[PDB]
C-alpha cells in the first residue's frame, strides 16, 4: 500500500543516512588519526627543541 | 550527530503509525459493538411483539 | 551515553503498546461482528415465525 512504499522509502532513507553516518565516521576518524600523528610529531618537535635549546644553554 | 537523528526519526514514524492504527482500531471496536448491541435490542423488541401477537 | 538508550527504549515501548492495543481491539471487533451476524440471522427467522403467527 501507500504505507508499504512509505515504509520502503523511509527504510532506504535510514539506509543511506546510516551509510553516510558511518562514512563521515570513517572520514573524521582518518582526520583524527592524522591529527594524532600531528600531535606525535609535535611532541617530537618539543623534545628536539628542548634538547637543542638545552645544548645551546649549556654552551 | 547525524545517523542518530535519522534513526530517531524512523523510531518516531513507527510511533505515529502504530499509535494511529491503535486509535483507529479502538474506534472501529466501539462502532461495531454499538451496532451489535442495537441489533440485539431490536431482536428483544421483536420477541416482545411476538409475545403480544401470541397473546 | 545515556539519553539515546532511554529514549529509544521508551519509543520502542510506545510502538509495542500501540500495536498490541490495536490487535486486541481488532480481535474484539471481529468477534462482535460475527456475533452481530448471528443476531441478524436469528432475527430474520424470528420475523418469519412472527409473520406466520400473525397470519
Amino acid at each position: 500500500d501507500f504505507d508499504d512504499i512509505h515504509r520502503k522509502r523511509m527504510e532506504k532513507d535510514l539506509n543511506e543516512l546510516q551509510a553516510l553516518i558511518e562514512a563521515h565516521f570513517e572520514n573524521r576518524k582518518k582526520e583524527e588519526e592524522e591529527l594524532v600523528s600531528l600531535k606525535d610529531r609535535i611532541e617530537r618537535r618539543r623534545a628536539e627543541r628542548a634538547e637543542q635549546q638545552r645544548i645551546r644553554n649549556e654552551r | 550527530m547525524d545517523a542518530i537523528k535519522k534513526k530517531m526519526q524512523m523510531l518516531k514514524l513507527d510511533k505515529e503509525n502504530a499509535l494511529d492504527r491503535a486509535e483507529q482500531a479502538e474506534a472501529d471496536k466501539k462502532a461495531a459493538e454499538d451496532r451489535s448491541k442495537q441489533l440485539e435490542d431490536e431482536l428483544v423488541s421483536l420477541q416482545k411483539k411476538l409475545k403480544g401477537t401470541e397473546d
